[PDB]
RNA sequence: CGUAGACGGUGAGAGCCCGGUACGUGAAAACCCGACGUCUGUCUUGAUGGUGUUCCCGAGUAGCAGCGGGCCCGUGGAAUCUGCUGUGAAUCUGCCGGGACCACCCGGUAAGCCUGAAUACUUCCCAGUGACCGAUAGCGGAUUAGUACCGUGAGGGAAUGGUGAAAAGUACCCCGGGAGGGGAGUGAAAGAGUACCUGAAACCGUGCGCUUACAAUCCGUCAGAGCCCUCGACGUGUCGUGGGGUGAUGGCGUGCCUUUUGAAGAAUGAGCCUGCGAGUCAGGGACAUGUCGCGAGGUUAACCCGGGUGGGGUAGCCGC
RNA sequence: GGCAGCCAACGUGUUGGCUGGGUAGGGGAGCGUCCUGCAUCCGGUGAAGCCGCCGAGUGAUCGAGUGGUGGAGGGUGUGG
């Protein structure tokens, strides 16, 4: 039985060239009128997964 | 370059066979040969050892008695593992023990075993094992005694050499195989390795070309 | 089973090794023969008396059919030319055993 | 000689199985599981986080699409070309595969900034600007085929 | 000398004692696949390769709509396939598919069609194999076994192997109603007696040694008086580097396990012994830690061949 | 006096000196059992098992020491 990858984790996380798992940031989907553009710029782009969550996110991506 | 003088059963001596260094002068690797031999024995192993789990043991479907009141331990099946006659929890089940040892590992282990035999001068070459078309274990035994005195000898002869195979097969420690099936387990198990000339040339061609 | 009743055999194994005797009974179902004066047993038969020295069936393996010359011999076969019969033959002298 | 009884695993190769739950001198009783709980009798799923929105559900799904028609290329660098062909000569997909610079059946894209110093007739599916510049400076010929 | 040391049996490890084994080989009859026959439709009775314009040629089907099924596709932009309901196309300038459509196009010619062998499985039969079990195991079933027994019934469902090489299975006598014994005999051995291989523990005695009826004991442990045997100075019982027990008496001493902040706990479990009873296996699964091969390469999967564990197999996968 | 990591040494690195209560738990190293490849030994001149004696090891435990019973297998080494 092949280890199935977690669909949600695969859709929410990516690995860079060096293997860094990257993710997008929450609170940037709607309710944006009250959010200053500095906040949305902070929430923009991709950030490396926190070391605490890295183990479980790797588990979900690999199997 | 290592040389093996072809010995004829007649007592005379035909020419000699060169042993390629890449095939008979390799440095034996104990760990590699051990892994290859263990994989060979695992492949040989017939994993037909089986038991019955609690679900496979007959009966046991019904709960033996009430959950409460009887004053006895709670049971859900008379075939639970703790029960006498119940199923085996983690008992053997049929399994294939063979391993997918890499081709390079297998070939290198065989070449190292044959190299050890060559370095210790345990490799012999013979035109044939008996003169004539009728097999003769007497003649084969005399010729093998002439060649070597060690108990176990791996006889590597061609498939068409049925006369030699039949002649030599019933000797207690002699093991007979073909050059294409040559393998580290047999090479190491045998004190000496007696190639036929055709078998040795076939092995060298197959491993050099 | 190459050992029949009425043919004398040599006990080649057992306590009575080297003793000749005529086969009284054959037991192919269990590969045993009752040889005369071989494998004596002191049985406590009621009869009032004491022990009687009977014969116990010895395994057919422990005997060899005696050759015409008196020597033990393995039993082979030869197909006759008159009737096509297969007569027992002795591996030693090749005579009708 | 080396017989079968002379074969041993490599030092540090084999390690004893941790046979758990065999007396208190080893990982006994609870077998390393500790006292009561879920984990005392089973494995907690990896995606479970105690009931709070898991990370893989509170984080937004990565933006974009995958483009099932994408034309990805197997890349070769002119530095690898130099290492593989110090004398020069024609270069194409066949000999790139032979030298082990690209996959056997793929769209090869040549490229590079690693000081191409050999006149080479390189024929790949595509080239980069620096690939063409390096080929020309070295005196070779880039061909898209 | 064995072209036959496979495996068993035989009074204990047998290639040469026996069944056999490698291999001299064998079928009247019956049943399975081969060659030649009788037997079975189509032609020479102008087609057969070229010529050429025009007419005719597979339906309640395709399509569509509603509601469903199934496809990665959970109705979604929803294609292809399909059930039911309704409505319903011509003849190649046709029709269908390429996940709408002019179509540049390509592919194919459904519904009237139908029809082939080459891959799964084992009740049963034959020959085999096992780093499988070995009588609480292995099939429930080595034994009357789907039996006894239980249940109205469906159904549930056991326990029970070993004398000895050979019954040679203890004649005869004695005690005893017998049972069971004691002589005697058989046997290598009855320390093998149809209650039978070995014969553990629990448990139950009998004999001997020490101890114990003023004593408050988690039953032990540390001292320890007093009561027998192994070597000797000495010549004879008191010593010893010595060597086991039994324990007057003194000190200390709150079972084990589980589970708890915490249990000797008046919290849980255990009457005892023996046997059994719980992190195991599958998968190029995933993540981390010694070895082959590289030199950027490692590998093969299915599969093919080998009487094996061996040789091929580049598809793919991972690095790049 | 006896046993368990680090340091110095000059040379083969095994000697000396600085080191350790433990539940969950982690790591390391081992004892015993069975089955096995190969090697090699013991065994009806008595294997295993069982009951002891005498001892032994830091532990699991040991017994190619030994007595009794026993009657056919077993030990050791290195691997699986």
């Amino acid at each position: 039985p092949k280890a199935k990858t977690h669909s949600g984790a695969s859709k929410r996380f990516r690995r860079t060239g060096t293997g860094k798992i990257v993710r997008q940031k929450a609170n940037r989907r709607h309710l944006l009128e009250h959010k200053p553009t500095k906040r949305t710029r902070r929430l923009d782009g991709r950030t490396t997964v926190s070391a605490a969550d890295n183990s479980r996110i790797n588990k979900l991506l690999n199997g | 370059t290592l040389k093996v003088d072809v010995k004829t059963p007649a007592g005379k001596t035909d020419g000699s066979v060169e042993l390629p260094a890449e095939l008979f002068d390799v440095e034996p690797n104990i760990a590699l040969m051990h892994q290859v031999v263990t994989a060979q024995l695992a492949a040989k192993r017939q994993g037909t050892h089986s038991t019955k789990t609690r679900g496979e043991v007959s009966g046991g479907g019904k709960k033996p008695y009430r959950q409460k009141g009887t004053g006895r331990a709670r049971q859900g099946s008379t075939r639970a593992p703790q029960f006498t006659g119940g199923g085996t929890v983690h008992g053997p089940k049929p399994r294939d023990y063979s391993q997918r040892t890499p081709k390079k590992m297998i070939a290198a282990a065989l070449r190292g075993a044959l190299s050890d035999r060559a370095r210790n001068d345990r490799i012999h070459a013979v035109t044939e094992l008996v003169e004539g078309q009728t097999p003769s274990t007497k003649s084969a035994k005399t010729f093998l005694g002439t060649l070597t005195e060690n108990k176990k000898v791996l006889v590597v002869i061609g498939r068409t050499d049925e006369v030699g195979a039949k002649s030599v097969r019933n000797l207690p420690g002699v093991h007979v195989i073909s050059p294409d099936q040559l393998n580290t387990y047999d090479v190491l198990n045998a004190d000496d390795v007696v190639f036929s000339v055709e078998a040795l040339n076939a092995y060298i061609s197959a491993n050099s070309k | 089973m190459k050992v029949h009743k009425g043919d004398t055999v040599l006990v080649i194994s057992g306590k009575d090794k080297g003793a000749k005797g005529k086969v009284l009974v054959a037991y192919p179902d269990r590969n045993k023969v009752l040889v005369e004066g071989v494998n004596r047993i002191k049985k406590h038969t009621a009869v009032s008396g004491g022990i009687v020295t009977q014969e116990a069936p010895i395994h057919v393996s422990n005997v060899m059919v005696v050759d015409s010359d008196g020597k033990p011999t393995r039993v082979g076969y030869r197909i006759d030319d008159e009737t096509g019969k297969k007569v027992r033959i002795a591996k030693t002298n090749g005579k009708d055993i | 000689v080396i017989k079968l009884h002379d074969l041993k695993p490599a030092p540090g190769e084999k390690k004893a199985k941790t046979r758990v739950g065999r007396g208190e001198g080893s990982k006994g009783k609870t077998a390393g599981r500790g006292t009561k709980g879920t984990k005392a009798r089973k494995n907690v799923p990896v995606m479970f986080e105690g009931g709070q929105m898991p990370i893989h559900m509170r984080l937004p799904k990565l933006k974009g699409f995958k483009n099932r028609f994408r034309t990805e290329y197997q890349v070769v660098n002119v530095g690898d070309i130099n290492k593989a062909f110090p004398q020069g000569g024609t270069v194409g997909v066949d000999e790139l595969v032979a030298k082990g610079l690209v996959r056997k059946n793929s769209l090869v894209k040549v490229l590079g900034d690693g000081k191409l110093t050999v006149k080479v007739d390189v024929t790949a599916n595509k080239f980069s600007g620096s690939a063409r510049e390096a080929i020309t400076a070295a005196g070779g010929s880039a061909t898209e085929l």
